[PDB]
């Protein structure tokens, strides 16, 4: 059971509580971003210059 | 989202982006005599030659 | 002795005295939520503000560019140019939510509470007014040139109160520096002035939408307003983040894209949305001072709402004939809005004298009225 | 491979002005243009009309224009 | 008298909350500013600096200002003189001051193109409609010389002579160059310009929306766990007899 | 200062709650809330929507009958020549 | 310039109409737009102030 | 600044006639010299 | 330049003595001058940056 | 004591002595407390010589 498992080991010392808020808002963070990211630029594919780049990114001369 | 506004907003005081990234400066070894030190502006702060 | 460090600390016994252990009815709804979200929007205000004041530069041949760099170059600037700008709207609708509340739920009868709200809504209003004057675009300078003329209207010491104004004999660079002097300084003034209004409110304590005492039941500010006030902001900050990072311009005038100038008043010179309804009246009134007055009276009429109470009971809740009169009020603003955002030109013109004649009958003539009927038809 | 360099915007507005409304738009101007031009002291103008005529022309090809744009 | 033709609504790739701006077409937009525009057009707050990773390479954008000739000065006789342009600079500007500007076309002042879309109602859609839009005055209307008739411009009677013809350039990408695929691709760029933000702009709106979806949802039940002691509560009047 | 405790006098009410921990959150969404959601609008919608509704019409009016008085009358330039 | 319902000025700030003598004819405005204090010392080439 | 401290409005203004002054810019903006005016400052010797 | 006790440069702020090649002798300086990145491309002329 | 009119007078009196050497000073020798080094434009290239503070 997690719910029992979490609130005995995280939830229920308010300075753990700290710990997991920090530990987590970390982890949130990395994937919240990429995923974000992610969508963004796929709802835009081709029209980003992340795209286009490889046309005159040393590519020329 | 407090540590992310936080982030912009102190940035915000960084430099700007318009803040360059400049060149050299040629000098002719002829316009200083021996004996002698002379101030160039160069990059913000004093250059001493 | 005082047991806890919460109730004898000169300091804490303050956070404490007033937003933790304050007494607040247990029923009050969503319409009391303004209260903080405008508390909430001065801080924000003053803090993006502070940001953007210092890249910014009070000089006519300096003012547009400066705000133009402080886009393109300061980093996240065009996000805090963004907020703050936009924030100034959600001031504003907040502080008209805050207002009607007060006046369908007799809040008004808290006389200083209210007093002191007026005053702020002035104060905010001349804050977002020279703030708008910054940047110096056309709006900014017609609209400088044009409500400093109206002291104009005051006799004898009128064309001269215009000369201190502008500091010269026509809008130029000194009006710009005082008004970025002014503006500088009037937010702490209003977040000043904020303390006494909630000051002399703690005095009586909340009202509540029933309008009868809530002694006999009364609850602790936290936890059940504080995280009430919570997601009212997460509310709130919903759309005014929707609307200033998908469609930041939309409710603001573009004439401010085009540099100042002192020969050309744009032809579709409106102001900012907020003070349309005004501007709609002042273009009521075919008369130099008549319009000025009624001007200045649209937004002064609210000091005398207190002495215009004419019913036994103190809300609207259970006055079905002073709601309607009520809500027929608030679609007349709604109207002269639209119109204050259309030329003068008929049907506008009729349109206009007309909701302008009936905003001003609605609160000093009906209200009392229908009032005093009412309390007939109650027996007594 | 063999061409030829053809504006989509002619192409499109040559089968919008086929459609319903402007036909019935560029009908009311042609007349108009007609009394106005041997009118020799009228005060009268096809502005209104052409106006018509452009907006309805004009909106039904901003429907498609961009497909055939880059 | 006050009669005005309002230009439609085209779908363009960045309308979207979410669509960024086509980077290809604002890297054309660029082409076409330079190379037909700017010879009257001022665009005074934006920079070759900014093109970079935007529309150009680093290398691009430097040889693209230095094909320019900057004046700077003064040197150590206090001489203004010339020199190779850098990233650094800002577009130049084709006349010293308006007053000459207007003296190069009938009087006429062609405004700086930097905040264009954003200072004239309909944006990009107007813009275009304007371009592609000019004809011929309709019947009983005269315009004056020098001017030229073009029924989206307030007035009809607008100074700019349509700047584009079919071809009249050539984008070096191997796009055909129509009137039409100009204009659209120059209003592409004229909205970059107004307001480079944009694509991050956006990008942001987007965490925005989740994050508040989360938050509210998450918020909002901890505002109704506290008040359920009050929402069930139950109270009963039970005066002594 | 503190105002709990001298508020007022009350006597002979019984009130009884359970912790938060007890009970659920947003009960009852549909037998109840739902219900109320649509029992207050339809009480209110009558009072509050008139004057709305009637302040669009006299926006859409005045709106047309300013576009139509740009139009022109034919009766001006049927006698021209 | 050119606008108004008499052929004059027309203020777009709050309506006032104005002759082609710069008189005022209609709107809010008080009085006639002020007339300066000039000169004709030319054949066409007039001196205001 | 020099009128009623050390001379009369009248030399004060053919003090500053004395000297050349660039203004502008004119109708096709150009700049072009000019009489001074007694609110001129007092001419810098040199451009920088 | 040409002060301090050591021939080289003196800071009038805190008083700091640095010699002619700019390294720190005397003061509460940290650290010598700093020394930029240059080249003699010339006969009698250099360009540092 | 209750601080008016005892010493709200005694602090009107405190006033006027101070403000008249602050006067005699403002007034007569303007500068004589500050350094003359900033009536010279900055230059990022000098430091002056005699740099002290306020
Ligand atoms: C989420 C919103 C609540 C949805 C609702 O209508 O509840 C009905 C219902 C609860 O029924 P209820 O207990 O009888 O409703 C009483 C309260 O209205 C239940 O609501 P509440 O008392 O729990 O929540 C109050 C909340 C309610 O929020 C709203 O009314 C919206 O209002 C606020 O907190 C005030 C913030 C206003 C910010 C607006 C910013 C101004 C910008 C304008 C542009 O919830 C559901 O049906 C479940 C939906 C999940
Ligand atoms: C007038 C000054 C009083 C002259 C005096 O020494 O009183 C002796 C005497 C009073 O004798 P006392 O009652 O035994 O003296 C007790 C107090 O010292 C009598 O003095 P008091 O208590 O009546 O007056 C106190 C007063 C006394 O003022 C002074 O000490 C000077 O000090 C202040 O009010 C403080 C203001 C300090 C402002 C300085 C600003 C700083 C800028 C520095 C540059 O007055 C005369 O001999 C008559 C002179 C007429
Ligand atoms: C690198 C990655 C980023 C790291 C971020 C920095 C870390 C910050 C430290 C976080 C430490 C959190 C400690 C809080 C613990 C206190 C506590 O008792 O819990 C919260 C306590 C409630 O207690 P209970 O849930 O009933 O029970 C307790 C369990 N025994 O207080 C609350 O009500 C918390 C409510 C949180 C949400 C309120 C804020 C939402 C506001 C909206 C706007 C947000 C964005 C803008 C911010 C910008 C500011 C300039
Ligand atoms: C000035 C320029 C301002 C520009 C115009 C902005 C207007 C925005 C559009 C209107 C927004 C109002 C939203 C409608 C809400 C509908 C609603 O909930 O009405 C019913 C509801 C229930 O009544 P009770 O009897 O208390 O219920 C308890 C017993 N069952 O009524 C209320 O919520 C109370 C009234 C709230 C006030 C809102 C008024 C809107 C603001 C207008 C400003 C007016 C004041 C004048 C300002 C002068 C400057
Ligand atoms: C010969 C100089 C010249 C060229 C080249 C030119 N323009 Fe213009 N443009 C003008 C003039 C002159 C005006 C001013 C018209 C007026 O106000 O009478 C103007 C005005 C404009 C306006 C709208 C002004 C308004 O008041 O609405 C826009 C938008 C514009 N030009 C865009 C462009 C674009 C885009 C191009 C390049 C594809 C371009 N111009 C090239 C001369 C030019
Ligand atoms: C700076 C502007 C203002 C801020 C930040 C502010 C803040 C507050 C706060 C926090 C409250 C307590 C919570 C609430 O009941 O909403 C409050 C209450 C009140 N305010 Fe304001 N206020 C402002 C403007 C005004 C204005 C313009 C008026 C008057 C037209 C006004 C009238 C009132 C009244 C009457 C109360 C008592 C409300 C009640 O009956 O419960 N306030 N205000
Ligand atoms: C009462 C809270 C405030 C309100 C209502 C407010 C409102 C405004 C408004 C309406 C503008 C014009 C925005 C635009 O459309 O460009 C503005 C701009 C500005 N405000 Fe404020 N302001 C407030 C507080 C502050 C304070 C205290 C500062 C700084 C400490 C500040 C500094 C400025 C500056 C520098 C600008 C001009 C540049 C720009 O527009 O970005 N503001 N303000
Ligand atoms: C300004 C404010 C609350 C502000 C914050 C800042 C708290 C101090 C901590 C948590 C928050 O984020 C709130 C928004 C409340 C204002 C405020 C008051 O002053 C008073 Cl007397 C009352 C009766 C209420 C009732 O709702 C109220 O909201
Ligand atoms: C709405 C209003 C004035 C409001 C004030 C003057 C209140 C009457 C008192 C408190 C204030 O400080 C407001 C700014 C004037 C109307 C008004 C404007 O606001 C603006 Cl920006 C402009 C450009 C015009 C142009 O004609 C105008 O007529
Ligand atoms: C209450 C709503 C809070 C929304 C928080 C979203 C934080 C914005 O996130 C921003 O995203 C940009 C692009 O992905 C990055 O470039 C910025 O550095 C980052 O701060
Ligand atoms: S800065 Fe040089 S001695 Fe301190």
């Amino acid at each position: 059971a997690l719910l029992r498992q979490a609130y005995s080991a995280l939830f229920r010392r308010t300075s753990t509580f700290a710990l997991t808020v920090v530990l987590g808002a970390v982890l949130f963070e990395r994937a919240f971003d990429q995923g974000a990211d992610a969508i963004f630029e796929h709802l835009n594919e081709g029209k980003l210059w992340k795209h286009i780049k490889h046309k005159y990114e040393a590519s020329e001369e | 989202a407090a540590k992310n506004v936080v982030t912009q907003f102190i940035s915000s005081l960084s430099a700007s982006a318009d803040v360059l990234a400049l060149s050299k400066i040629e000098i002719k070894l002829s316009d200083i005599p021996e004996g002698k030190n002379v101030a160039f502006k160069w990059r913000g702060k004093p250059l001493f030659v | 002795m005082a047991p806890n460090i919460r109730k004898s600390h000169p300091l804490l016994k303050m956070i404490n005295n007033s937003l933790i252990d304050l007494p607040a009815p247990s029923n009050i709804s969503a319409w009391w939520n303004f209260g903080s979200l405008l508390a909430v929007c001065l801080m924000t205000q003053i803090l993006t503000g502070l940001l953007l004041a210092m890249h910014y530069t009070a000089d006519t041949s300096l003012a547009f560019s400066s705000v133009a760099h402080t886009c393109r170059n300061v980093q996240y600037g065009w996000l805090i140019r963004n907020l703050h700008a936009n924030g100034a709207s959600f001031f504003f609708i907040c502080i008209f939510l805050h207002i009607g509340r007060g006046l369908y739920y007799g809040s008004y009868l808290y006389k200083e509470t209210w007093n002191t709200g007026v005053i702020l809504l002035l104060t905010l209003m001349a804050t977002a007014f020279v703030g708008y004057v910054l940047p110096w675009g056309q709006m900014s300078f017609w609209g400088a040139t044009v409500i400093t003329n109206l002291f104009s209207a005051i006799p004898y010491i009128g064309h001269t109160l215009v000369e201190w104004a502008w500091g010269g004999f026509s809008v130029d660079n000194p009006t710009l520096t005082r008004f970025f002097a002014l503006h500088f300084l009037l937010p702490f003034a209003i977040a000043g002035i904020t303390i006494i209004h909630l000051t002399f409110l703690h005095e009586s304590g909340s009202n509540n939408p029933l309008g009868i005492s809530s002694d006999s039941d009364k609850i602790p500010f936290h936890p059940y307003y504080s995280f009430k006030d919570i997601l009212g902001l997460t509310l709130m900050l919903t759309p005014f983040l929707t609307l200033a990072l998908f469609s930041p311009n939309l409710l603001g005038d573009p004439e401010n894209f085009t540099p100042a100038n002192p020969l050309v008043t744009p032809p579709h010179i409106k102001p900012e949305w907020y003070f349309l309804f005004a501007y709609a009246i002042l273009r009521s009134i075919p008369n130099k001072l008549g319009g000025v007055l009624a001007l200045a009276a649209s937004v002064l009429i609210l000091f005398l709402i207190p002495f215009l109470h004419k019913s036994k009971q103190r809300t609207m809740t259970f006055r079905p004939l002073s709601q309607t009169l009520f809500w027929l009020l608030v679609a007349n603003l709604l109207i002269l809005t639209w119109i204050g955002s259309q030329p003068v030109e008929h049907p506008f013109i009729i349109i206009g004298q007309m909701a302008s004649l009936s905003y001003f009958t609605i609160l000093l003539i009906l209200f009392p009225t229908i009032g005093t009927l009412e309390n007939k038809m109650l027996n007594y | 491979e063999e061409e030829e360099l053809v504006d989509p915007l002619t192409t499109i507005r040559e089968h919008c002005e086929q459609t319903e409304k402007c036909v019935k738009a560029r009908e009311r101007l042609e007349l108009c243009d007609a009394r106005v031009s041997s009118r020799s002291h009228t005060e009268e103008q096809c502005t209104e009309e052409l106006f018509d005529f452009l907006h309805a022309r004009d909106h039904c090809v901003a429907h498609k224009l961009f497909n055939k744009l880059k | 008298g006050e009669l005005e033709l309002h230009p439609p609504a085209f779908p363009w790739s960045h309308g979207g909350p979410l669509s960024a701006l086509d980077h290809s077409s604002v890297r054309r937009g660029f082409q076409v500013y330079k190379q037909v525009c700017s010879a009257c057009h001022s665009m005074d707050y934006v920079a070759f600096r900014n093109l970079i990773g935007v529309t150009h390479t680093e290398a691009e954008a430097k040889a693209l200002a230095e094909e320019v000739e900057v004046q700077d000065g003064p040197d150590e006789n206090g001489e203004l003189f010339m020199r190779p342009g850098k990233i650094s600079d800002y577009f130049p500007k084709p006349y010293p001051n308006p007053e000459a500007a207007r003296a190069a076309n009938n009087g006429a002042l062609p405004p700086d193109l930097s905040y264009i879309v954003n200072a004239r109602h309909g944006g990009e859609d107007y813009v275009f409609s304007l371009l592609t839009g000019y004809c011929d005055p309709p019947a009983g209307v005269v315009v004056r010389e020098g001017l030229h008739y073009n029924p989206y411009f307030p007035g009809q009677a607008i100074g700019m002579a349509p700047p584009i013809y079919n071809e009249i350039l050539e984008y070096d990408d191997g796009t055909p160059a129509t009137m039409s695929q100009i204009a659209k691709d120059v209003c592409t760029f004229l909205r970059w310009a107004a307001e480079p933000e944009h694509d991050q702009r956006k990008r942001m709106g987007l965490k925005m929306l989740l994050i508040s979806a989360l938050l509210t949802s998450l918020l909002y039940y901890m505002k109704r766990h506290k008040w359920s002691v009050l929402k069930s509560r139950k109270m009963a009047y039970r005066p002594p007899k | 200062g503190i105002h709990f405790g001298n508020l007022a006098r009350v006597r002979h009410i019984i009130t009884y709650s359970l912790s938060p921990f007890e009970q659920r959150a947003i009960p009852n969404i549909f037998s109840d809330a739902l219900p109320n959601v649509w029992r207050r609008f339809s009480s209110q919608v009558f009072k509050v929507a008139p004057p709305f509704l009637g302040a669009y019409l006299l926006y859409s009016w005045g709106t047309q009958e300013f576009e139509r008085l740009k139009r022109k009358n034919p009766a001006d330039y049927e006698n021209d020549q | 310039a050119n606008s108004g319902d008499f052929g004059g000025y027309y203020c777009p700030c709050h309506g006032s109409h104005y002759d082609a003598s710069g008189r005022i004819r209609k709107g809010p405005a008080p009085y006639n737009l002020e007339v300066p204090t000039y000169q004709f010392v030319g054949d066409d080439l007039v001196v205001v102030g």
